């Protein structure tokens, strides 16, 4: 970080949110001015005001703010800004956009032209990889056309075949076959959606690597043709096809294997003559073979993980390459300084699809700041919305230790003490992978997600001794709040005579078993029996704040209390997992078994908006008999779109859901029976 | 020589004119009667004291500080008066200046007869005939009709404050005839609405007219906001007179007692 | 909980344009103590909302607009729903907190078939009888009487508070615009020098209708420390056996 480095003066951040925020706080770091642009909506976003200056740049939608060229360049001749970061995504692999920036005087940081252009289209870069002797997955060169010539690249590229369309970045265009039925009737299905999405009709057939592995190499270069391999990254970890987990030091490689990939790297790039911080990704089989799959010419997502191994900041360094400096590190230089742990908390519901995007406000928005080893990269603040025509991602969390174990640790105490009240959140998932034993281990693949929870994410199972910390938990949080009732201030005309209750027997309802406990008090301590076990919970019991850190039988958690009513329920997140324990005392249980139970209007027969966005079309009309796995309707937010199944038979009474109208969250759309 | 004498003649000829002799005209073409004949009728042969009489608005917004705009009393006559004897404090708003509408000056002088009476301890009653707010008052207009509306919670129950509405009132001058405890109107004449008919059928899309939404029969028969409706101001005038005698002066009087045969 | 604490999600809770609406409980729970509120009526005359609160462990009344249910515009059932709750609060001592945004009375024959007028006063008198602290703070719209109705200042208003997004005026922008320029029909610019003017809180700070005008993110630190040095608050009114309010 040296000021007296001649960079630009002004730089504009053409991009939104989290990217936006450490762009801006990189060049804030080498004392250069910034500008920033934003839509209507995102008019107090955090990057706007960290920001000196601003350009509002359309409406809300991305197509007509951050993907409208003209008032993009408009700014620039505002603002006279000498150079542009793009960030990721957006317009970051647009070669129309390095023309209009490359025409009047304004440099572009980030890959040229010519290499954008040779990385865009999948058969051209498989063609230059192997151009650059690098180990390609087997597959054949060209473009499919017909069924037998399928059939014939399958003959020698085995029975398992990966059918991937050109383009479709996040896991668009890719199908799996396992026979030569299966072969061509794939192909013919490929070649229908590849028609229905781009019209191109150019398909990628290749070997199918079973229990894969995705390790990205990371490579910097510069415009004197140096290029430099900064270790590697895992993530392994995705659900539709998308990343979730990265984990920076790849523990399944080794020093060897390691250097061969980031050589072929370096060589491919010096082929390509990239000329800025990129990323080279691999599926590593089981048996250390590496076959490059795709070339990321822009930012990483997630590039901060390496950093803090590395101690190297990517974006600082992409500036000053744009400026025209060479690299000032050398190979050597490189050097591995621990391990480092990346986890992308999404504003999405883990029990649906192991997420579904959610909309909505942040009440309470707090980060673990102030743990040791945690770095946190948000670009949201308390207040700020959720809205579907962004990406819901909310924050990127990063623990740095000594050993995979530390960081671990790390990551699951920056979980336990990270707070957002506002929305739905999946940090339950996220904690759950974290401690979960073959991630623990090392044995991961690409369908971890799947296999390790093939009906879909219910939770953590609390052992027994988790159910009953948290019934002491819940019971001493639930004594604390009747102690503090009674603390009234002095009167002086009709003092408050305390009861001396000495034992609290309450019944507690958990799930759907019922458990005795007996609590009593003897200060800042608790001691509970539950169902005869003994337990002691000491804590500040300070009830207002949004975490609290309790102590039972020595062991330290951290626990938050979401709700609190006075019927007994309480939503308790504890260990991640939000659960609700209805809580009453002896009596009031006794009086309740007399009361009557409510009907209920849940027999199936409806079918709700579990999603909120546009719904693009209706598969369904009233008299229609579904049946189970049948799709009502798609709903597009947020990039994606999501068909939800019926899950039942019967024959749909009415249909309140119309194509192309917006539907909320929870709207009743089908009535079926 | 000094011609303040000739100033205060002038001031004064022309506070008993109002805002013109040719809206008086108007005025009277409708059936209406001006404030200070109202007053001269509701009150005892040579007993009527005039208070504020030279008090002008200080509006200077909108070219409302034009001569032409200035007018001694600001669309209100004020005072204290006797009925049969016995003593009263009177107001009656001016329809003839700037349609009556409310400014500071209105309700300051409004404001000052009901301290007087407060302190006293005497009746209050007021004619009401106003268009509103003076819109380019502006929110002390607003801040001018609060003021009333606190007084006439403070005086509630203390001193009897009767209403009589003799023309249109609209928006918020229809709250300090709610506030006071009894409440009169004048057939064909009078009117009371929070929002008119074009506002109505702006939002709800309803005809209705203003004798419909807001007239004595509607507030006498159906809506339980007026007690009596009279035909003309003159018997309601009358009608008054026979209605304020039966009336104690203050809370802290006994019930009046009167010679029986 | 501390008094002290800030509540930034407020700053940015109320839209820009006027047509969008916004939930008055979201601010209620923000800003009380451990964001636990008891509200009275819940499911009746939805565009008002009245219940008891803590701030600083001392029990105070909540009254506020909804401008989620008819743009938060005060009706017959609104009325005697807040005028009731202001009463019992005045009654026990118990302090009162205002959330205002409001347009109006709802237009229409029932209402004044129905007496708004009179239901309107039982508000109004209401909020100007009380001799309990009241702190009032403004989030948006106030026009008209209903500004007077919702415990301004001049009804012996202890404490008033206008965010930045507030706005007093006699009515509406527009309205004012073709009601005092209505022969000038060149109301081009008349409109723009209007709502740059007075479309704003200006007018009724400079006046000193409202003591000042806050950040939203500190609403709960400006009036906790009022309720401090309100509660020895003591007036003395003329004596009565009792008023006569418009029941
Ligand atoms: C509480 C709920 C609300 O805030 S509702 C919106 C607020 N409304 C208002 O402030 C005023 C509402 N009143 C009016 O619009 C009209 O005066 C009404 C009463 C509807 C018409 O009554 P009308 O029988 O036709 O009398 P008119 O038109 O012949 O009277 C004309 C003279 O009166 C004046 N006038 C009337 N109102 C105002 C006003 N608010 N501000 C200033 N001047 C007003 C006119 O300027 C006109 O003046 P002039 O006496 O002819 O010289
Ligand atoms: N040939 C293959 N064999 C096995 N799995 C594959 C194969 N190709 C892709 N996959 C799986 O699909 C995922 C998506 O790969 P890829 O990075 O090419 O997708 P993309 O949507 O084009 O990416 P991007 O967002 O970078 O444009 C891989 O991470 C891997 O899990
Ligand atoms: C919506 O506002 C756009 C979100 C940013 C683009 C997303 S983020 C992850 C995917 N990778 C990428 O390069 N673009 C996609
Ligand atoms: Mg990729």
């Amino acid at each position: 970080y040296d000021p007296n480095e001649k960079t630009f003066d002004k730089i504009l951040v053409a991009n939104r949110g989290e990217i936006a925020c450490r762009v801006i706080r990189t060049c804030k770091k080498m004392g250069i001015k910034t500008v920033a642009i934003h839509s209507d909506v995102d008019a107090s976003s955090v990057h706007v005001k960290m920001a000196d200056e601003a350009v509002c740049v359309g409406p809300a939608p991305t197509s007509k703010s951050y993907l409208n060229m003209d008032a993009i360049m408009e700014a620039i001749k505002k603002t006279r800004a000498q150079a542009v970061h793009p960030g990721y995504g957006f317009l970051s692999e647009n070669k129309e956009f390095a023309r209009c920036l490359a025409a009047e005087d304004v440099v572009f940081i980030g890959p040229d032209t010519h290499a954008i252009q040779a990385m865009g289209d999948k058969i051209e870069s498989k063609l230059l990889a192997k151009k650059a002797e690098v180990n390609t997955i087997p597959g054949f060169d060209g473009v499919v056309k017909d069924a037998e010539e399928a059939v014939r690249i399958a003959r020698e590229i085995g029975y398992p075949v990966m059918i991937k369309a050109s383009a479709g970045g996040g896991g668009k265009g890719m199908r799996i076959a396992w026979d030569d039925e299966e072969t061509r009737d794939g192909f013919r299905l490929s070649s229908q959606e590849a028609a229905s999405s781009f019209g191109d009709d150019r398909l990628l057939i290749e070997k199918f690597i079973d229990n894969p592995r995705h390790i990205e190499i990371q490579v910097l270069g510069d415009k004197h043709g140096n290029a430099l391999w900064l270790n590697e990254r895992e993530c392994s970890i995705q659900r539709r096809n998308q990343k979730v987990v990265e984990e920076a030091p790849s523990i399944f490689l080794d020093a060897e294997t390691r250097r061969a990939m980031g050589e072929q790297a370096v060589a491919l790039a010096r082929a390509v003559k990239y000329s800025s911080a990129g990323t080279v990704e691999f599926l590593v089989d089981s048996k250390k073979n590496f076959y490059f799959l795709e070339m990321n010419t822009r930012l990483q997502v997630e590039h901060p993980v390496t950093e803090c191994i590395t101690g190297l900041d990517l974006v600082q360094e992409m500036i000053r390459v744009a400026k025209g400096y060479p690299l000032r590190h050398k190979q050597a230089d490189i050097r591995i300084n621990g391990w480092a742990v990346e986890c992308r908390v999404y504003a999405e519901d883990p029990y649906k699809s192991f997420g579904l995007p959610s909309i909505g406000r942040l009440s309470q928005y707090q980060e673990p700041l102030h743990l040791p080893g945690v770095r946190v990269d948000s670009g949201i603040q308390p207040g700020s919305d959720i809205s579907i025509y962004y990406d819901p991602m909310i924050s990127k969390l990063i623990t740095y230790g000594s050993d995979r174990t530390e960081a671990l640790k790390r990551m699951a105490d920056a979980l336990d003490n990270y707070v957002i009240r506002g929305v739905t959140h999946n940090i339950a998932l996220l904690r759950e992978v974290i401690i979960n034993s073959r991630f623990v281990k090392g044995d991961i693949s690409t369908k971890f997600l799947s296999d390790v929870y093939p009906d879909g994410f219910k939770g953590h199972m609390l052992t027994k001794s988790e159910k009953n910390q948290l019934l002491a938990i819940a019971s001493s949080l639930f004594v604390a709040f009747q102690l503090r009732a009674q603390h009234f201030q002095e009167n002086s005309r009709m003092p408050v005579i305390k009861p001396d209750i000495a034992n609290w027997e309450l019944s507690v309802k958990l799930h759907d078993k019922v458990h005795t406990v007996v609590a009593s008090n003897n200060g800042s301590v608790f001691s509970v029996e539950v169902d005869g076990s003994k337990l002691n919970v000491t804590s500040t019991w300070n009830l207002a704040s949004p975490l609290l850190s309790v102590s039972v039988d020595g062991t330290q958690r951290t626990v938050q209390c979401l709700s609190r009513e006075a019927g007994g329920n309480m939503s308790i997140q504890f260990l991640g997992t939000v659960y609700k324990v209805n809580i009453l005392t002896r009596l009031a249980a006794e009086l309740n078994k007399f009361m009557l139970e409510k009907v209920t209007e849940d027999t199936s027969s409806v079918l709700r908006s579990p999603m909120p966005g546009v719904v693009v079309a209706v598969s369904v009309k009233p008299g229609d008999a579904v049946a189970e796995g049948q799709e009502i309707c798609v709903i597009e937010a947020m990039k994606m779109q999501n068909s939800m199944t019926a899950g039942k038979t019967g024959t749909v009474k009415s249909v309140h859901c119309q194509a192309g109208d917006t539907v909320g969250e929870g709207d009743l759309l089908v009535e079926l029976e | 020589a000094t011609s303040v004498n000739e100033r205060i003649e002038n001031k004064r000829r022309t506070a008993l004119l109002g805002g013109g002799q040719r809206r008086i005209d108007a005025q009277h073409k409708r059936g209406k009667l001006t404030a200070r004949e109202r007053i001269s009728l509701l009150l005892d042969p040579g007993s009527f004291v005039e208070s504020d009489m030279f008090v002008e608005h200080r509006c200077a917004d909108f070219g409302m500080a034009a001569d032409k705009n200035k007018f001694p009393g600001d669309s209100v006559v004020t005072g204290r008066g006797r009925i049969n004897g016995r003593l009263v404090y009177v107001f009656s708003q001016d329809f003839t200046v700037f349609g009556g509408s409310l400014s500071g000056a209105h309700a300051q002088k409004i404001c000052k007869i009901m301290d007087q009476a407060i302190t006293v301890g005497a009746p209050v009653i007021g004619l009401n005939d106003s268009g509103g707010a003076r819109i380019q008052e502006g929110v002390e207009s607003l801040a001018g009709y609060a003021d009333i509306f606190l007084r006439n919670v403070t005086a509630s129950g203390v001193i009897p404050q009767i209403s009589l509405i003799m023309g249109p009132c609209a928006a918020a001058a229809v709250y300090s005839p709610a506030l006071t405890d009894f409440t009169f109107m004048v057939k064909d004449t009078s009117y009371l609405f929070i929002t008119g008919p074009d506002v109505v059928k702006s939002v709800t899309n309803e005809d209705v007219t203003q004798e419909e939404l807001g007239g004595a029969k509607t507030h006498t028969t159906m809506s339980g906001v007026a007690h009596r409706a009279f035909e003309n101001d003159v018997d309601a005038l009358c009608n008054l007179r026979d209605f304020f005698n039966y009336l104690p002066l203050s809370s802290q009087d006994p019930a009046p007692v009167r010679e029986c045969h | 909980d501390p008094s002290d604490r800030l509540v930034p999600e407020l700053d940015t809770i109320v839209p820009l344009e006027s047509t969008k609406a916004y939930n008055m409980v979201d601010i209620i729970h923000s800003v009380v103590d451990e964001r636990e509120f008891f509200e009275i009526m819940p499911n009746y005359a939805k565009n008002i909302i009245v219940g008891f609160a803590r701030m600083n462990g001392r029990t105070v009344g909540i009254v506020g607009n909804q401008p989620k249910v008819a743009s938060g515009c005060l009706d017959i059932n609104s009325s005697v729903k807040g005028a009731r709750f202001v009463r019992f609060c005045d009654a026990f001592n118990i302090p009162l907190i205002t959330f205002v945004d409001v347009p109006g009375f709802l237009p229409g024959t029932a209402q004044e078939y129905g007496g708004i007028i009179r239901h309107g006063a039982k508000l109004l008198y209401a909020f100007a009888e009380a001799t309990v602290p009241k702190v009032t703070v403004i989030t948006r719209k106030a026009y008209g009487g209903a500004y007077d109705v919702m415990s301004s200042k001049h009804l012996c208003g202890d404490t008033n508070y206008a965010w930045p997004t507030a706005e007093i005026a006699v009515m509406g922008a527009k309205g004012a615009v073709e009601i005092i320029f209505k022969g000038h029909e060149n109301v081009e610019a008349a409109q723009a020098e209007y709502i740059e003017k007075f479309a704003n809180p200006f007018p009724a700070a400079v006046r000193g209708f409202v003591d000042d005008i806050i950040q939203p993110s500190s609403t709960r630190a400006r009036i906790c420390c009022d309720l401090d040095v309100l509660a020895s608050k003591k007036v003395q009114r003329p004596w009565r056996k009792h008023a006569n309010i418009p029941l």
